[PDB]
């Protein structure tokens, strides 16, 4: 069924 | 010794249910939140230095994504998970009467409620006397969190005990249909 | 800030040399889980909760990744500055009430850890003891320091003493929370 | 000694404003309650033996007149006086801080914020160890109303003094814009 | 009963012998104010009070009046059976700090009361003590039962010692609540 | 201008 989503840490500038 | 440590926080914020969700992420160095993002705002932001140019970026580059996290993760996992989980919870409690200080003379003492393992934490103790609402010589501990997904806490009461005297400790929570009352006799 | 609920989703964490990180979710300030970077999976705090509802282990394993790099990016950027320690406090207190030959768990809260590398350990009569303890991971406080538990399931024993040890870079010398029932 | 008594109560209540409002009496002999009116019931009711009859005659006689005073009585007053004036008051308080027994050798001691002389009685009340959220060892007196339409409260903290320590009492209150910090050190 | 706020109007009492009676008006568990049933007005319990808007206290008179009548009816109706004393529980305690020199109140708070008729006294040094003295109107306490609390203006000293005596119907020998500065 | 109401209290029979 239903999963938890995780908030997406973002990348910094390579 | 040297070392070094980075942080990423991500918060939902739910009032009233999620008729009202705010989102914040926070990108930490050590102890250094430089750049974060704000539903209430919009975009990332930068909060020290560190953080100067990151902002730009990271608008540029996920903007438009992070903003919509506010519903494939916030209100979805609140709506989706947290209703028939957490939300759901209902952790009954546990009730006992104890004594400050072995047996009473008729001198000052102090009966200890104690409620424990309960969730959520909405509950309401209180004393009696007789059938009377002891309102002076109660006192609790502030609400303690056992982070095993249960609380406790602690009701004393002031009292010189005569004979005959019955003191009762009320306890009301949302887990229980009916009030747990725990008496206590000066035998 | 205000808000009736408040879910931490995804709260990552990495720090080097040591290359040791950790992934969590925690609602209303408890921990949901966390994930074992090893065995690749996801770990709850209690049996009763992913009996249903699942988190996908890979999703922090992402996290956790994107945050080895934003480190060390930072680091450099910062001129290889270093965070400094702290010292973790901590306090014991009991699950439920003390009752002799009932059992019970002895908790040791230690807060104001960081960095999040520390070491705790019970002793019952001045000597280390093991098993009936459970530990949870990393948690975060407000002001990015961190916060565990350390629980030891036991039997109160009117002559038994126990002390909850804390270790840490934050401490020249060991931390000894004492307590016994009255 | 011989003696007699009766009484009787008006009570009014009112739950979100006046967007519910409840009006009981009740008639007393000494202390026990034979009759009773309930808005939610509707009409006047035996309670005891006492009231038996009483309520019957009561109907037929006041009923109307009764039913009518939830409005000229509690809702009247409420909206007309109570908003201008009870609802209104607004008592800052005092906040100081104090030492269970004189100095600290670096052993279990207690330092008892004492909050006072405010009003309404809704407030928020919590210890910090150097910004740090003292979680445990927090323990409050059960609020205390002082009757002059004031109440006061005692926070105490148990803990163990260092060198350097600062501890702050961190008060919450609606009378107050900003929030009264008192701080407290081991000079 | 649950609510957000409780208002008690009219509140009526009469007792005999003695003839002696009592109404009063409190709002979320304060008194508003009383009715001199003998100077016939309205004595509020703060200045600052009915400094606007008044109540006409012949309305008072009028409860006070009835419930005579419905003193006697319910008297003989009852096989003129008598109200049962109570012990009267007092307890006491300072409205502010105690801070030597700087003054304060002493509030003796006694509950329990009934019949409500009692006597509250204060006393310094085993000696009685006049004015710095306010007494509050026999309050209503949800058993029937009576509370009202004297008030004492004064100043810590370093040597005086005070205690509150309370006198009644219920009590063999008078009750003495004591306090003194630590 | 406004003023506060007392509750009536009602008598018994006579
Ligand atoms: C929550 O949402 C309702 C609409 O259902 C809204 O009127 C109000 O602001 C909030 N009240 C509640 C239910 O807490
Ligand atoms: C870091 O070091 C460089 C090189 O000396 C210097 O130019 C810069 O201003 C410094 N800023 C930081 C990150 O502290
Ligand atoms: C953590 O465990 C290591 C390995 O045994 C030990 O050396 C250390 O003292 C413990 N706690 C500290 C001080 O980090
Ligand atoms: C109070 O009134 C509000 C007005 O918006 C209404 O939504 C609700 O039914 C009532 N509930 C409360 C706050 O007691
Ligand atoms: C009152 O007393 C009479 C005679 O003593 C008796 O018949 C009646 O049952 C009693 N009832 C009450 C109200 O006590
Ligand atoms: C009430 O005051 C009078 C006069 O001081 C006194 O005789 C009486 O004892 C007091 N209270 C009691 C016990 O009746």
């Amino acid at each position: 069924a239903m999963k938890r989503h995780g908030l997406d840490n973002y990348r910094g500038y390579s | 010794e040297r070392h070094f440590v980075h942080q990423f926080k991500g918060e939902c914020y739910f009032t009233n249910g999620t008729q009202r969700i705010r989102l914040v992420t926070r990108y930490i160095y050590n102890r250094e939140e430089y750049l974060r993002f704000d539903s209430d705002v919009g975009e990332y932001r930068a909060v020290t230095e560190l953080g100067r140019h990151s902002a730009e970026y990271y608008n540029k580059q996920y903007l438009e994504r992070t903003r919509a996290e506010l519903d494939t993760a916030c209100r979805h996992n609140y709506e989706e998970t947290e209703v028939p989980t957490s939300l759901r919870r209902l952790e009954q409690p546990n009730v006992a009467i104890s004594l400050s200080r072995t047996e009473a003379l008729n001198h000052h003492n102090t009966l200890v409620c104690s409620v424990t393992d309960f969730y959520p934490a909405k509950i309401k103790v209180r004393w009696f006397r007789n059938g009377q609402e002891e309102t002076v010589g109660v006192s609790s501990t502030q609400l303690i969190r056992n982070g095993d997904w249960t609380f406790q806490v602690l009701v004393m009461l002031e009292m010189t005990p005569h004979q005959g005297e019955v003191y009762t400790c009320h306890v009301e929570h949302p887990s229980l249909k009916s009030p747990i009352t725990v008496e206590w006799r000066a035998q | 800030i205000e808000a009736d609920h408040v879910g931490f989703y995804g709260t990552t964490v990495y720090q080097s040399p040591g290359d040791i990180g950790q992934y969590t979710h925690e609602f209303d300030g408890d921990e949901l889980f966390y994930v074992d970077l090893d065995k690749k999976k996801t770990v709850w705090r209690l049996p009763e909760f992913g009996q249903l509802i699942l988190f996908e282990p890979q999703g922090g394993l992402q996290n956790i990744a994107a945050e080895k790099h934003n480190l060390g990016i930072l680091t450099k950027r910062s001129n290889f500055t270093p965070a400094t320690n702290e010292a973790p406090q901590a306090t014991v207190f009991p699950k439920s009430p003390v009752l002799l030959g009932q059992p019970n768990t002895l908790i040791c809260f230690v807060d104001n850890i960081f960095p999040p590398v520390i070491n705790i350990t019970w002793l019952r009569n001045s000597k280390s003891v093991t098993d009936g303890v459970y530990e949870t991971s990393f948690l975060v406080n407000r002001d990015h320091s961190f916060h565990k538990l350390s629980y030891l399931t036991f039997i109160p024993s009117d002559d038994d003493i126990y002390d909850c040890k804390v270790e840490h870079w934050g401490l020249e010398e060991p931390v000894l929370k004492h307590w016994e029932p009255e």
